[PDB]
């Protein structure tokens, strides 16, 4: 389940971009520059972060079934189909044991 | 008239690996009957699978100059010893064929430490009065907890990879 490990590192890492970021702009507004975009380095960060979240969460998020039904009876025979549970009587061998 | 040790060790052992359903087996001699086969297990009304499972023992059976001489029926419930129809239809058969065939159902309200046996001799299938070592094999094979691969004909033609012979039982029993 190392999957589940690499959605965690993405999101870790992507806060960690957020929280970067925020500190960044309350540079910018203290030194009342407003002109300046966002360094280079932050992008990259949450931009693999996302890719691979993506890459990751497609794989844990299920898998995929065939919509032919016999699919599912080619290992199957009367043993199982002939019990009917709800009709089940013991007077039989059995109960000698 | 006898009673081999491997063929009611084999008849008891398919009657208690399906215990809650109507069983029939076949007998193979060359009266000494050499050798049991398990081969169904279910409803038993129904020819072609039957009817297949007789040409091809037959065929094999050639192979080791056996021929198969007798049947035996154990029904599902335990307190009931009858020769229903069909069982009478397959010993005229083989009696067509061999005139001597006896026909078998385990009285099975025992089933522990139970023959019945029939025969037709120009009557319908009438019974007999009996007639040991083989059964302390039993018990200790039974005991064993070794009917769990004991391959029957039915099971043959889903997984054609077994072996309905099962001589891994026979060599067994023979060690003991
Ligand atoms: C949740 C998703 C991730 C949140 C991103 C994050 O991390 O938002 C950044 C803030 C900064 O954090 P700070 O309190 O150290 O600076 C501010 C302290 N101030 C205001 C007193 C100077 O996080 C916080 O505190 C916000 C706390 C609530 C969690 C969101």
């Amino acid at each position: 389940s190392l999957w589940k490990g690499l959605v965690g590192i993405g999101l870790f890492a992507l806060a960690h971009a957020a929280f970067s970021a925020a500190q960044h702009r309350s540079y910018m507004r203290l030194t009342e520059k407003e002109d300046e975009s966002l360094p280079i380095d932050i992008v990259l960060q949450t931009l693999l972060a996302f890719a691979v979240t993506c890459y990751g969460i497609v794989h844990i998020a299920g898998e995929f079934k065939d919509m032919d039904a016999t699919s599912e009876l080619k290992n199957k025979t009367f043993d199982t189909l002939r019990n009917h549970p709800s009709f089940y009587v013991f007077n039989h061998r059995g109960r000698v044991l | 008239v006898k009673l081999t040790t491997q063929a009611y060790c084999k008849m008891v052992l398919h009657g208690a690996k399906y215990p809650h359903c109507a069983v029939n087996g076949l007998l193979v001699a060359e009266t000494l009957f050499v050798d049991c086969i398990p081969l169904f297990h279910g409803t038993l009304a129904l020819a072609p699978m039957l009817e297949v499972a007789l040409t091809l023992i037959d065929s094999w059976c050639k192979d080791h100059s056996y021929v198969i001489a007798g049947y035996y029926q154990a029904n599902e419930r335990v307190k009931d010893a009858s020769p229903n129809q069909v069982a009478e239809k397959v010993a005229s058969r083989i009696a067509e064929g061999f005139s001597d065939t006896a026909l078998i159902m385990v009285d099975n309200t025992k089933f522990t430490m139970t023959i019945h046996v029939y025969e037709h001799h120009e009557n319908r299938w009438r019974c007999r009065d009996p007639h040991p070592e083989a059964q302390r094999i039993s018990a200790s094979l039974l005991d064993s907890r070794s009917y769990e691969t004991l391959v029957d004909f039915d099971n043959h033609l889903d997984d054609i990879r077994n072996d309905w012979t099962n001589p891994e039982i026979n060599k067994a029993v023979l060690h003991l």
